C-alpha cells in the first residue's frame, strides 16, 4: 500500500533504463513475497 | 494537402527553383504561400498524449467502473475523487463531476 | 509518530539519492575521480549511506533540492 | 516473455539448434568485466559505466519532428511555416550567442524542426549541450540551431537542423531520387544517430 502512496504523490523516480510502470511493477513483486518467518506459525501448528 | 479550386482534386506537389508548386491533373497550377511548407511530420508517444485521453478523462467522473479515492474535492468539497493512472510513466489524475481535475487542466 | 516522521525523512533522502545515483545535477552522468564527482560535490560513500556522516548528507541535499523538486514536478506532468 | 528477453517456451534452444543469426535472437545477452580490478570493487563506478553503455538513439529523445521546405538567412526574411513562425524569437538569440556558428552560404531549402521530450532528457540525464555535439560530430553536412535549455515547464526545447547543399551533392548522379527523397533519407539518418 505504501508503494501506491508513493505513486500517488509522485515519489517513485525510476532509475536510468526503467520506466515508472516497470519500476513500480518491480517494487510490487518484491514487496509481495512471503518472508522466511512464514514457517514460524506453520511449524508451531504441527508436530514434526 | 492542396485541393484544386476547379475540380476539388488532390493536387500533386513538386519543387521548382526554391518554391512549392502544386499541379493538378486538370492543368490547374498554384503555388502555396505559407501553410504548405510541411513536407512530412511524425508524433512520438501517441499512446500516452493528453489529446488521446481527453474524452476518457472527461467521462471518468461518471464512469462507475473507475477507481475512487477518499480525498476532498477543492471545488465542490465532495469528499471523494476519481483516481486514474494513465501512461507508461503512471501519471495520476484526480477528477470530479463538478469539472475539477488535478494537473490544473 | 516518531516512526512515521523518521520514515518520511529517510524515504525522502533515499528517493533523492536514488535519483542522483548516476544522474548528475550538472548534466549527464557522474564523473568520479578521487572518490568525488567533479561536476557536483557528490561522494561515493554517501549515495548508499545517510547515517554515518549525516552532515555531508544534509549539505549535498541542501545544494540541489530545488533543482530536484522542479525535475520531480516536470516528470509527473503531461 | 517480453521483447528483448523472450525466454518462453522453446525459443532459445531453437536459436541454438537452428543456428539462427544474431539478428534473429530474441534473448541475446552479454557480460562485460571492467578493465580495472580496483574499479570492479566499487558498485557506483560499475553503475555509472553500465549507464554509460546504453543505446540512446536521437529518435527516442524526440516527441515530434517536422520537415520544412525552408532556407534560413540572417538578414533576408524568408518564408516560414505559420504554426512555427514564433521560432524566430530564439533564432536571434542563437545568432548573438554564437559569433562563430554563423549560417553557411549553401543552405538548401530543407528544414527539420525538432521538439525534444524534456521528460526523457531528465530520466536519462541527457543535457542539451551533449546532443548538439553528438549531432554536429556525426553530420558535417548540416547546420544546427537550438533554443535555450529551459528549466521551466511549458516552454519546450527546439532543435532545428538545416540541410546544406552538399547533402545532395553526396550522390545525386543517381537521379532516381528527388530532393524530397534525400531529405527524408537524411532525417532517418539524423534520428538513428
Ligand atoms: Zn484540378
Ligand atoms: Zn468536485
Ligand atoms: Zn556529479
Amino acid at each position: 500500500e505504501e508503494i501506491n502512496n508513493r505513486l500517488l504523490h509522485g515519489d517513485i523516480m525510476p532509475p536510468i533504463g526503467l520506466t515508472t510502470h516497470d519500476f513500480y511493477e518491480k517494487l510490487q513483486l518484491n514487496a509481495l513475497k512471503f518472508p522466511d518467518r512464514i514457517l514460524k506459525p506453520i511449524m508451531n501448528s504441527i508436530n514434526p | 494537402m492542396k485541393i484544386c479550386k476547379a475540380c476539388s482534386s488532390c493536387m500533386v506537389r513538386t519543387y521548382v527553383d526554391g518554391n512549392i508548386i502544386f499541379r493538378c491533373s486538370c492543368g490547374e497550377s498554384v503555388q502555396g504561400d505559407s501553410q504548405n511548407l510541411l513536407v512530412s511530420s511524425k508524433v512520438y508517444h501517441t499512446g500516452e498524449m493528453e489529446d488521446k485521453y481527453k474524452i476518457f478523462i472527461k467521462n471518468a467522473p461518471f464512469d462507475p467502473t473507475n477507481c475512487q479515492i477518499k480525498k476532498d474535492c477543492p471545488n465542490c468539497h465532495l469528499d471523494y475523487l476519481t483516481q486514474i493512472c494513465i501512461g507508461s510513466q503512471k501519471i495520476i489524475i484526480l477528477v470530479c463531476r463538478c469539472g475539477y481535475m488535478s494537473n490544473r487542466g | 509518530k516518531k516512526v512515521q516522521t523518521a520514515l518520511k525523512a529517510s524515504l525522502e533522502f533515499n528517493t533523492f539519492y536514488a535519483f542522483y545515483e548516476s544522474r548528475c545535477p550538472k548534466g549527464g552522468l557522474h564523473d568520479f575521480q578521487d572518490k568525488k564527482c567533479v561536476k557536483c560535490g557528490l561522494f561515493t560513500y554517501i549515495i548508499y549511506d545517510h547515517l554515518s556522516q549525516p552532515e555531508l548528507v544534509h549539505d549535498y541535499y541542501n545544494n540541489y533540492k530545488d533543482q530536484y523538486d522542479k525535475e520531480k514536478m516536470s516528470i509527473r506532468s503531461i | 516473455v517480453a521483447g528483448g528477453t523472450n525466454k518462453s517456451g522453446i525459443v532459445r534452444p531453437q536459436e541454438i539448434f537452428s543456428a539462427k543469426p544474431v539478428e534473429a535472437e530474441q534473448s541475446s545477452e552479454m557480460l562485460l568485466r571492467l578493465k580495472n580490478p580496483e574499479v570492479e570493487t566499487n558498485k557506483t563506478y560499475a553503475q555509472e559505466i553500465a549507464n554509460s553503455i546504453e543505446l540512446i538513439t536521437f529518435e527516442r529523445l524526440i516527441l515530434q519532428w517536422h520537415l520544412l521546405y525552408e532556407t534560413y538567412s540572417s538578414t533576408k526574411k524568408n518564408v516560414m511555416y505559420p504554426d512555427f513562425a514564433s521560432d524566430v524569437e530564439w533564432m536571434t538569440d542563437f545568432l548573438e550567442n554564437h559569433p562563430l556558428l554563423q549560417p553557411p552560404e549553401d543552405i538548401a531549402n530543407w528544414c527539420i524542426r525538432l521538439e525534444l521530450n524534456k521528460t526523457t532528457m531528465i530520466l536519462k540525464s541527457i543535457s542539451l549541450e551533449s546532443i548538439i555535439n553528438s549531432l554536429r560530430a556525426k553530420h558535417p553536412n548540416t547546420y544546427i540551431m537550438h533554443s535555450v535549455e529551459n528549466t521551466a515547464s511549458g516552454i519546450p526545447i527546439i532543435i532545428r537542423i538545416y540541410l546544406r547543399e552538399s547533402a545532395f551533392r553526396r550522390s545525386t548522379n543517381t537521379r532516381m531520387a528527388t530532393d524530397e527523397k534525400i531529405a527524408v533519407n537524411v532525417v532517418d539518418k539524423l534520428l538513428n544517430s
